[PDB]
């Protein structure tokens, strides 16, 4: 038990294609419940100015009704068997998972095959549904930190798709007619671009069966996406009578391909996070999160890694009150810097130890493997085994994150995104002049 | 808008500008506006024909 030997003791992830193109994927180590999952390639990326919040209301309406099972009836069988049913949709990726026990495992599958394939789309309940999604705009636009995120996505990826929100624009949810949902479902439901992902106590060859006994109606054996651009930029919304000012600050990082990942995700987690409820404080070996600690610069702050295929968004968001913004972007460029100039071999000796523990801590319970065989599977093309993680992990060094930080911190033009009585934040000239440093 | 990203070249524009002007007049016509009575000894002797100031 030298970690090693746990390392390479963990059950791999077994993959198989059916003739329509789903790929099967199981890891069965011993739990006697399961999660078992349809990943779609499906999301806001692909859906076009009008089709914007599509998958939204697909996912809102997949639950509600199917045509086997008429409307409530279905989530009759998800709760008589005690089974959880849960959907998520980001931008690129959307999926319906349900955790349910090893016993229930043909069941499962047939619940969720009654889901992806063929849904109910009734047309009252898509015009609840439109009041449903209406209302949850406006919560979600209570939520200051998502408002930041998207906020960020419009004004770096602006003139794309990916700058798009997940839910749509509130005028797009109006119109909406129930063909645009049936035209979207049958273009971005298609069987090649599904991962059938289930974890726990699942046999790979009986999720096979499964598998195939339920899914081979599916379309058998066109726009994919095309390359975004960045566009450093910034967006401002002045709001002074909101409490805090949540800004983000973000730079064109890699893709889930660009192994770059394994390194920049090593130098975020040198800057690491805090917020005001946390242990050590001042002690902390994080400067930022230290000096915040102590001056008390702040209620919050974070660092993010979001990696789209062909881009993706890589800084840090941070949560201070109005007085606070602008030394937070002096010592946050600094801490950039710093990393950039000089990382030394102690800082990234910390930073591989918390990303190690990060992949292994995330990997634990039946819904986050699955989830990561689903998306590891739709992005990667492969699950990546934690011993090549661990190797990736070893490669990395203070010359590497020097040299990756020097090619994506060091003089770009960044693309930010306050909120709040954010009139502090410095103006675009100082914070892209942050972004060189003269003395080196 | 903060001053220094913005209100130090500025000036420095404005600043070369003047520069511009100065140097133009100190070396293409140096005694432009400066009376030529002046390039002569003060004699209180004789009064100049004109005695005006800058
Ligand atoms: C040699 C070239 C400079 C060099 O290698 O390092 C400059 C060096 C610091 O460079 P840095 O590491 O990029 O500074 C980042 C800091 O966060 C300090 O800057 P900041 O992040 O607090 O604010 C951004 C900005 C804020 O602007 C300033 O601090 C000064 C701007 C002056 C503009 C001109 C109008 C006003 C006079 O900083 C600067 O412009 C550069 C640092 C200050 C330079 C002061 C001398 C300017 C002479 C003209 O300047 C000094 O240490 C000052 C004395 C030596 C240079 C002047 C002689
Ligand atoms: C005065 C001569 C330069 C005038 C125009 C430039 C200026 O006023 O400031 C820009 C200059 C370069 O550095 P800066 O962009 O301020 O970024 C510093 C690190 N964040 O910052 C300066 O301080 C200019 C002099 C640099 C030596």
């Amino acid at each position: 038990a030298t970690y090693a030997q746990a390392l390479q003791s963990v059950p791999e992830t077994q993959v198989s294609q059916l003739d329509n193109g789903l790929r099967v994927a199981s890891e069965q180590s011993s739990q006697p419940t399961c999660t078992v999952g349809v990943w779609i390639d499906a999301g806001s990326r692909y859906e076009n100015e009008k089709n914007n919040g599509a998958g939204y209301f697909v996912e809102h309406l997949a639950f509600k009704g199917t045509k086997n099972r008429p409307g409530s009836a279905l989530e009759k069988e998800v709760e008589s068997m005690g089974a959880h049913l849960n959907a998520y949709s980001t931008r690129e990726h959307t999926a319906y998972y349900i955790k349910a026990l090893s016993k229930d495992l043909p069941k499962a599958v047939e619940l969720l095959a009654d889901i992806v394939q063929n849904c109910s789309l009734e047309d009252s309940q898509i015009e609840k549904e439109r009041d449903v999604i209406l209302q949850e705009l406006q919560e979600n636009d209570s939520s200051m930190r998502d408002v930041v995120f998207d906020y960020l996505h419009a004004t770096a990826f602006q003139g794309t798709p990916l700058a798009q929100s997940v839910e749509g624009p509130s005028e797009n949810v109006r119109k909406l007619s129930r063909a645009d949902l049936t035209e979207y479902v049958s273009q971005h439901y298609k069987a090649p671009r599904m991962v059938l992902a289930a974890a726990g106590g699942v046999e790979h060859r009986q999720l096979l069966d499964l598998a195939q006994k339920h899914f081979s109606s599916l379309s058998g054996t066109v726009p994919a996406f095309t390359p975004c651009r960045f566009t450093g930029s910034e967006i401002r919304h002045r709001d002074d009578a909101l409490p805090l000012a949540h800004v983000a600050i973000a730079v064109e990082g890699p893709g889930w391909a660009n192994p770059d990942n394994v390194p920049l995700q090593v130098a975020n987690a040198i800057i690491g996070h805090y917020d005001s409820t946390y242990g050590g404080g001042t002690h902390m070996s994080s400067t930022l999160a230290s000096v915040a600690a102590t001056r008390k610069l702040c209620q919050s702050f974070q660092t993010f890694n979001i990696c789209y295929a062909e881009t993706g968004l890589l800084g840090a968001h941070f949560v201070c009150d109005n007085m606070s913004i602008d030394d937070m972007m002096f010592f946050l460029q600094g801490q950039w810097m710093r990393l950039c100039t000089s990382a030394t071999e102690s800082e990234v000796v910390r930073g591989k130890n918390i990303l190690r523990n990060a992949l292994v801590s995330h990997l634990d319970g039946t819904t986050p493997v699955c989830e990561d065989i689903g998306r590891s599977l739709l992005t990667y093309g492969r699950r990546i085994p934690l011993a090549e993680w661990e190797s990736r992990i070893a490669e990395v060094d203070a010359s590497v994150v020097r040299e990756v930080c020097s090619k994506y911190f060091y003089d770009q033009c960044p693309a930010v995104a306050g909120l709040g009585p954010i009139e502090q934040l410095p103006d675009y000239n100082r914070i892209r002049s942050g972004m060189f440093w003269l003395r080196f | 808008i903060p001053f220094h990203p913005y209100y130090t070249i500025k000036d420095i524009l404005g600043a070369l500008f003047m520069m511009l002007i100065l140097l133009i007049l100190v070396l293409f016509s140096p005694d432009l506006l400066g009376d030529p009575d002046n390039y002569t000894p003060a004699n209180p002797l004789n009064t100049p024909p004109h005695i005006k100031p800058e």
